[PDB]
């Protein structure tokens, strides 16, 4: 379809147009947010898609064009170069094959092969028709997360909390424990004097009436 | 993920909530025993002081009886 540098600008920004025109009733628009470096140069393509450095997948050339579009949402379509091997260089032409949306392969309903041909149209209309049905899930994900790293959040401050006070109260009950060990030691050894203190009484009475019987030895 | 954080935080939160009320109760179960222990010491002390009250007694009495045949 396209150069690997010579037609791949013009392209895409022609794709652009033709996306934010025809998603005019959908409040979603298209566009990059990036101008350039710090230089301000004119002739400059402000507005369109970017191109990322070239990987390979298999031995074969790969080359990325992503279209970040509002909402969130990404559309990402891919080339590959079967008339030209080894490096990707220039002049070369481009076959455009899969198409993504939301890093979730999606060619398979929009790029069937039919009728040995496709029109662009269908492939516009497609794209977006399918990011305005995402958008909803992929906004309440993000809203999902966030609630989640918040109520954590809270839920660990209040166990921490919770067992910083709870501390202690093993070497309460120590201290409680010695203090009732203590105690029955103490019961313990006034009963056993208590016991024996009778046995002595009862003999010595035993003794003294036996004496008084008989008055002292006279 | 956060749903293995969202288990482990509830399961600490529900042991840390039981470890703190039991905790919380035994302070006034072991000061109530504590005091029944006093009262029962303080019992026995009593029927002591009576026994050794009547054994001093008994063993005076006898030496003032025996003496000088």
């Amino acid at each position: 379809i396209s150069s690997t540098r010579l037609q791949l600008h013009r392209t895409m920004q022609a794709f652009v147009r033709a996306l934010n025109q025809k998603l005019n009733g959908t409040g979603i628009s298209a566009g990059s947010d990036k101008t350039g470096d710090v230089a301000q140069s004119g002739a400059r393509a402000i507005g369109g898609a970017e191109i990322g450095r070239a990987r390979n997948v298999n031995g074969l050339p790969v080359l990325p064009a992503i279209i970040p579009l509002s909402d969130g949402q990404t559309i990402s379509i891919l080339f590959h170069s079967p008339t030209a091997e080894n490096r990707i260089t220039n002049s070369d032409t481009l076959v455009a094959f899969q198409f993504l949306l939301n890093k979730k392969d999606v060619t398979h309903t929009v790029a069937p092969m039919s009728g040995r041909d496709m029109t662009l149209a269908q492939v516009t209309m497609k794209l977006a028709n399918l990011a305005e049905k995402n958008s909803a899930k992929f906004q309440r994900a993000q809203k999902k997360k966030k609630a989640l790293v918040d109520e954590i959040t809270q839920l660990q401050a209040d166990s921490d909390q919770k067992e910083d006070a709870m501390s202690d109260l093993a070497d309460q009950v120590a201290a409680v424990e010695g203090q009732k060990a203590d105690l029955e030691q103490k019961i313990n050894a006034v009963a056993s004097e208590a016991d024996s203190l009778y046995e002595e009484n009862e003999r010595l009475q035993g003794e003294i009436d036996r004496l008084n019987r008989t008055g002292g030895r006279d | 993920s956060n749903f293995q954080r969202l288990q482990e935080a509830k399961q600490r939160n529900a042991q840390v909530v039981a470890a703190y009320k039991s905790a919380q109760n035994s302070v006034s179960f072991n000061q109530q025993q504590i005091t029944d222990l006093r009262a029962k010491l303080d019992k026995e002390t009593g029927r002591l002081n009576n026994e050794k009250a009547r054994n001093g007694e008994l063993k005076r009495r006898l030496k003032q009886l025996k003496a000088g045949n």
